């Protein structure tokens, strides 16, 4: 697991 | 209990990358793309009960029968005009999937090009542009039926964008077309380049082009022999005067608002400076800046950032207040409540929740931002946070002393930065909801099950246990606009490792009651450092435990003092 983003 | 866990969703998903969208028009629709870092595979999910439950809809993204093979979604796009509609581009195949009804129904379509990059119009919901990046021609495509059919409108394109209403007429398009020099010339058409009369050159042989509100920008290269360009209100572009003795190497537009522009200027020496237009006077020198070129190129960042940027934060709801990072060898933070008219050292807090720090001695509060964080390897750490939904509210991660230490804490100011307090000792994820009415934080590093929250601007904190078992946490977010009191916790269960987990926390009962006028004060940044000139905001008084609604409409009054 790494990251979460909006958009 | 004051805080309810509205939903716990264990997607059985091992993808490392998670992209989340809130349709958010009071539609309880939430779209999620799970994928690989930038792709081998993907799974698209969708919730209609606002993250209470999630339906996996990857099997609805197929190329039909006779073609079982699994699809891989690179990216998904939304209409800024119509939140009901979305588009899903395949990464490898020249294929789309369109939706007009919140993903209850999808249609597989073939397209002439690979959907490497799509651009949807903000107003004309049926209108969009497409770009085939790894195509030798660099073709640009247009669709009028929201991606069902396409036509090619240009070749050899470097960059492109839609016009900006009202400044540019409808259907306006700006592009950089490649020149044999390797440079580009910027065009503008309204006929989608079917008419020479409406096609119109706006600059020649330009290194780069940036469109920003009223202003337009571009870097012209002038190679002399003896051993930037600006538009304003679309009036033709002319070079700006700079007051320097040192030569200029790199340009970067830090912030654009009408009448004042902030530009970073990095010289041959690798020193970077800040200028302000209205003709560029000097504001601040030695500002932490990066370009690939680059000012900080040698170092770590190169493998993280392909596009230049700087440690320069604009406090969002305001006008005139910025926060930047200064470097010599060695990082320190400076704040200006004027638009670069004057700068200052950030006054450290008065206590711990006490501690000694003084500007005369040489120490001030130092806030870690995007750039300085990567250098100290703070990959997942939070940049400075400020939003228009909560004017004059700033939360940041940083240190007290003469220099940004490895050791960092969480600092909060409801004073536009003029006065800080020490909120949290460690580094935390943080965000806020209900127009700044409520602040949640979660501890970085070790797995937790504690959600620290605060209703009095970080003055005190309470703990809510959101999970019986502690989980690793990858992010803490809100629906953008921060009006709701729902907070989403992204994370994964302990081993078996890396199964995505979406916890939906509901914190209305911490606020308890609807606010009345008794819990409101008038406040301008003028009040904090002045009076000086203004904009006056109605703000909930810090100690008021209540909620302004989701439909809160902050009253801002602009006046000639
Ligand atoms: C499935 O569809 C895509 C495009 O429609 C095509 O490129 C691909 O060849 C098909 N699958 C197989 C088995 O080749
Ligand atoms: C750079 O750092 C040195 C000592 O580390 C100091 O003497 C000098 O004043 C600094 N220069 C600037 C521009 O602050
Ligand atoms: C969340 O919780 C509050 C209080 O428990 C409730 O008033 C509100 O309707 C809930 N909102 C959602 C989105 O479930
Ligand atoms: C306030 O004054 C400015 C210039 O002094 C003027 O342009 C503006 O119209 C004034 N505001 C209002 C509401 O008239």
């Amino acid at each position: 697991a790494a990251a979460a983003a909006a958009a | 209990e004051p805080i309810k866990v509205y939903g716990q969703v264990s997607l059985n998903d091992s993808h490392n990358q998670m992209v989340v969208h809130w349709a958010g028009e009071k539609s309880n629709v939430i779209v999620a793309l799970a994928r690989d870092s930038l792709p081998k595979s993907s799974d698209v999910y969708v919730s209609y009960d606002y993250g209470k439950s999630f339906k996996k809809i990857s099997d609805k993204l197929n190329f039909g029968l006779g073609n079982r093979s699994e699809a891989v979604i690179a990216q998904f796009y939304h209409s800024p005009a119509d939140n009901k509609r979305y588009i899903f581009a395949d990464a490898y195949a020249q294929y789309l999937w369109i939706t007009f009804d919140f993903c209850n129904t999808l249609q597989g379509f073939s397209i002439p090009f690979r959907a490497a990059d799509l651009l949807l119009h903000s107003k004309a919901s049926n209108l969009l542009l497409g770009f085939d990046r790894s195509h030798p021609n660099k073709q640009l495509w247009k669709s009028d039926d929201f991606g069902q059919t396409w036509i090619m409108i240009q070749e050899h394109v470097k960059s492109f964008s839609w016009g900006i209403d009202p400044y540019d007429k409808p259907n306006t398009i700006y592009i950089e077309r490649h020149e044999p020099s390797g440079y580009s010339t910027v065009f503008r058409s309204t006929d989608f380049f079917q008419s020479r009369e409406n096609q119109e050159v706006i600059l020649e042989e330009v290194r780069d082009f940036q469109l920003r509100d009223k202003y337009m920008f571009a870097t012209k290269v002038v190679h002399l022999l003896g051993s930037l360009w600006v538009s304003f209100g679309r009036k033709p572009m002319r070079a700006a005067q700079f007051v320097t003795r040192h030569p200029i190497n790199e340009y970067y537009i830090a912030d654009a608002s009408e009448d004042q522009v902030f530009v970073c200027v990095s010289h041959s020496n690798n020193r970077t400076n800040l200028y302000i237009s209205e003709k560029f006077s000097l504001s601040l020198e030695n500002v932490l800046y990066y370009s690939p070129g680059g000012a900080g190129s040698d170092t770590l960042v190169r493998y993280f950032a392909n596009e230049p940027f700087a440690d320069f934060h604009r406090v969002e709801g305001l006008q005139g207040v910025y926060i930047a990072t200064l470097i010599n060898g060695n990082m320190r933070s400076v704040i200006t409540f004027d638009k670069g008219g004057t700068w200052e050292f950030l006054q450290a807090p008065a206590f711990t929740g006490k501690i000694n720090c003084e500007l005369s001695q040489g120490c001030s509060l130092h806030l870690a931002q995007r750039l300085s964080q990567l250098l100290n390897l703070q990959l997942r750490r939070m940049p400075i946070l400020s939003k228009e939904s909560a004017p004059g509210l700033i939360i940041a991660t940083g240190s007290v002393g003469k220099n940004l230490a490895s050791k960092t804490n969480v600092y909060i100011s409801s004073s536009a930065g003029a006065r800080w307090r020490e909120a949290l000792p460690g580094p935390h994820y943080y965000t806020w909801g209900d127009h700044g009415g409520i602040i949640t934080a979660i501890a970085q590093g070790m797995e937790t099950n504690e959600l620290k929250y605060s209703t009095n601007e970080g003055e005190t904190w309470k703990t809510f246990i959101f999970s019986e078992k502690p989980v690793f946490v990858y992010g803490l977010l809100t629906e953008p606009g921060e009006k709701s009191t729902v907070f989403t916790i992204f994370g994964s269960n302990k081993e078996n490792v890396h199964s995505w987990l979406i916890l939906q926390v509901n914190a209305t009962d911490a606020l308890g009651v609807p606010c009345t006028e008794n819990d409101y004060k008038l406040w301008s940044p003028s009040d904090e450092r002045g009076n000086e000139c203004k904009t006056v905001f109605k703000r909930r008084t810090p100690h008021a435990t209540c909620f302004n609604g989701e439909d809160f409409d902050r009253p801002v009054v602009v006046s000639n003092c």
